[PDB]
RNA sequence: UGUACCAUUUUGAAUAAGUGACGACUAACUAUGUGCCAGCAGUCGCGGUAAUACAUAGGUCGCAAGCGUUAUCCGGAUUU
RNA sequence: UCUGAGAGUUUGAUCCUGGCUCAGGAUUAACGCUGGCGGCAUGCCUAAUACAUGCAAGUCGAUCGAAAGUAGUAAUACUUUAGAGGCGAACGGGUGAGUAACACGUAUCCAAUCUACCUUAUAAUGGGGGAUAACUAGUUGAAAGACUAGCUAAUACCGCAUAAGAACUUUGGUUCGAAUCAAAGUUGAAAGGACCUGCAAGGGUUCGUUAUUUGAUGAGGGUGCGCCAUAUCAGCUAGUUGGUGGGGUAACGGCCUACCAAGGCAAUGACGUGUAGCUAUGCUGAGAAGUAGAAUAGCCACAAUGGGACUGAGACACGGCCCAUACUCCUACGGGAGGCAGCAGUAGGGAAUUUUUCACAAUGAGCGAAAGCUUGAUGGAGCAAUGCCGCG
């Protein structure tokens, strides 16, 4: 797995299941009609690899895939670990 | 081919209540004698008996049998 | 046998659901019913998706019977139920699908309309 | 062909059998009036060999008009 | 009615048996490489499975997947 | 499709206009009938006694092989 | 900048907050009164109600045997194809019933899939066998049809050989779940037609076919984002969420399955209900945006409904099959044809949506080396002042 970048950084929220992770990634942008800065929250589901396993609290990098299983669809690429 | 001599036409003169749509059916039935598409045993015997005149003379009235 | 205020399924295409006997058509006091007699009925339950209304009486035929009748051939046919098929005012039927069989007890009797819509005969 | 009646107007296109009349179109051609006696057909027959050369080949009604550019001449030869 | 549409029924009743038969001569090697997982059966079915993909009866996409499966056992032999 | 179109081809003003409205809003009015009766009408609002508000005649105004008429949508309405 | 108009209406009279009507453009408009034409577009939003009839996908004899007939002593020449087989049929055609979410609009990732014929060149088109319609005979038969036994050819079917090239496995090597390459193990391709030349042998032109191999192309799958109302709808969800193994559609994937589990979504409003084709686009104002999503162009889906499978490269298939369901029609009553949201046209509805139209002339499509066949796709004509321009 080596395809191009795609960014989706954001705020693990849960690791419950086993190397399977509930992210949290919020984005702000501005209003179509008015250019306020409002907030959204978009969960993901993404699968720890072996080789980097995911801790709640910490910022990732989340990529593209082939679906692992239903609605996972995505991979942890990079992790900025506990801090 | 078919010649100008072989279209003839046949016209029943008489009034109702003479046998005469029993007699017009008798003679399209056995003429109209076809035994592959059906007719047989629909056209048999068709009943222009007067128990009810109308429904018969209206169902039966047209232009011209061939 | 089947006798008067005896709910029975409907066997074409009316609506009801079941359907009681009220009078055997014919002379008095008979009050025996047999295949192929000619009763008064009422309707005991019919969506309205159909073509009958509850509550109305009409006439019908009974075809199916649980009680069973020997034909003259000396064999006897039965069934597990009861079917009767209304009928319009005459000899034509008000349905036009049948569901089951029928017999041949009321061939010679007429009632061909209704065989022309049934799958088999006995 | 499209516009007001009385009036034949085809704009020239790359055509791929399977797709309908005057529908989405891969690639237009040019522009060509068959009633105006003079040719005027905006082609830059650069591009028009690449479709020739990745296949799906449009309307044989403009070959001729593709022979008398001398299209074919160099095509054939660009073959070999 | 449509004379093609019928032309093209009976001829696919034609192929429709033939093509279950074929289907039915690949699933029944396939059991004897279940039962005996060795190379001769191996090699029978992956002929079946060429014989079906020249005619085009199995997609070489589902050829390749089947026989990966038998020859990922075969492997573990 | 003998179509379109063209050529002093021939005769010929001859072969073809109705529509809404005039108290004001919003350019375009006078006569007869009329008695809260008729009726007008998008609003203000008109008519139970000389009605430029109604019905008709005439006049006048504006459109036009179309005119009005309603439904419905944006503007005015920044009246979310 | 693109580009800006107001008036009247409350009161004895005055002002202010607000409302209402008028002043103007447009229709998938129609009614009422009249009524010339040319140019051009448009002409069921209601009953995706039921609908008689003709068309709406047919084609291939240079694929095959054979069948029939016009000439010919026969041979053979001449005309057609009933069938098999091949291509085509999934596209065009039409609607918006249903669909509130990757359906739609858009960018990537497909190290997740394929694509006959078109484009790329290369290995080859080797040798055999068996039936089979067509045809005849018998039976069930009114026919419709169905059953039984012989007769026949193929670019139809089925073994074997060659298979550079390909798939599969193994040894080595490249690179950040996959890449290119050396050797080895294993596996599997067919058919000749037509024409010309040559005494023959043989050779040649094209087509048909297999393998390999380049694009293009269509489809499918995942993706962020935005893309109706609705809180007088607070919990929703059980292959659901996730993992191991296996199977499975082009693929990855509880897609499905064997086992283990307990979470997932969720007051940044899910779930529920009503409505709904969407987009580019049509109109309005200068605009914020609203309006309508006629036609059109693309995307989306069903084709009276609910399902299922097959052929095919692609269909769950406008006029394919089967099953269940509502009806018509015929029946000799044993059983059968089935489904005009294709062009029309009619019953009814409404204000209303039309010839029961020509030709495929042209484009296209489908097919065939071909003369070319079909085409109610497509282009014209007809009716209607529905609308615009010009014109008396």
């Amino acid at each position: 797995k080596r395809n191009q970048r795609k960014v989706l950084i954001g705020i693990v929220k849960s690791t419950k299941n086993a190397k399977t992770a509930t992210v949290q990634v919020e984005s702000r942008f501005k209003h179509p009609l008015y250019h306020k800065s409002v907030v959204r929250h978009k969960k993901y589901q993404a699968h720890n690899e072996g080789e980097v396993l995911a801790k709640d609290g910490d910022k990732v990098q989340i990529v593209e895939t082939r679906p692992l299983s239903a609605t996972k669809r995505f991979r942890i690429a990079k992790i900025i670990e506990r801090a | 081919t078919v010649d100008l001599i072989n279209f003839r036409n046949f016209g029943i003169m008489a009034h109702i209540d003479a046998g005469k749509t029993t007699t017009s059916e008798r003679i399209l039935f056995h003429s109209g004698r076809i035994h592959k598409i059906g007719e047989t045993h629909d056209g048999e015997s068709v009943m222009d008996w007067m128990e009810q005149e109308k429904e018969r003379g209206i169902t039966i009235t047209s232009a011209a049998t061939s | 046998m089947v006798s008067f205020m005896t709910r029975l399924n409907v066997a074409d295409n009316t609506g009801a659901k079941q359907v009681g006997i009220i009078k055997v058509l014919g002379s008095t006091r008979k009050r025996y019913a047999f295949l192929g007699d000619v009763v008064v009925v009422s309707v005991k339950d019919a969506i309205p998706s159909g073509m009958v209304k509850k509550g109305q009486v009409l006439r019908a035929v009974i075809v199916r019977t649980k009680k069973g009748q020997q034909r003259k051939d000396g064999t006897h046919l039965k069934f597990d139920d009861n079917a009767c098929v209304l009928i319009k005012e005459d000899k034509s039927p008000r349905g036009t699908r049948i569901f089951g069989p029928v017999a041949r007890e009321l061939r010679e009797r007429g009632y061909n309309k209704i065989l022309s819509l049934a799958v088999e005969v006995v | 062909r499209m516009g007001r009646v009385h009036y034949p107007t085809y704009r020239i296109v790359a055509v791929d059998s399977r797709v309908k009349r005057d529908g989405k179109y891969i690639a237009l051609i040019g522009h060509l009036n068959p009633a105006l006696k003079e040719n005027k057909c905006k082609i830059d027959e650069a591009v028009a060999l690449e479709w020739l050369n990745k296949g799906a080949k449009p309307t044989d009604t403009v070959r001729s008009l593709f022979s008398q550019t001398g299209l074919w001449k160099k095509f054939v030869e660009s073959k070999k | 009615n449509i004379k093609s549409n019928e032309k093209r029924l009976r001829q696919n009743i034609k192929r429709n048996l033939n093509n279950k038969g074929q289907k039915t001569k690949l699933k029944t090697n396939v059991k004897n490489f279940h039962k005996e997982i060795n190379l001769d059966n191996l090699g029978n079915v992956y002929s079946q499975a060429d014989r079906l993909a020249r005619k085009g009866i199995i997609s070489t996409n589902r050829a390749r997947r089947l026989k990966s499966r038998n020859v990922a056992v075969l492997n573990k032999t």
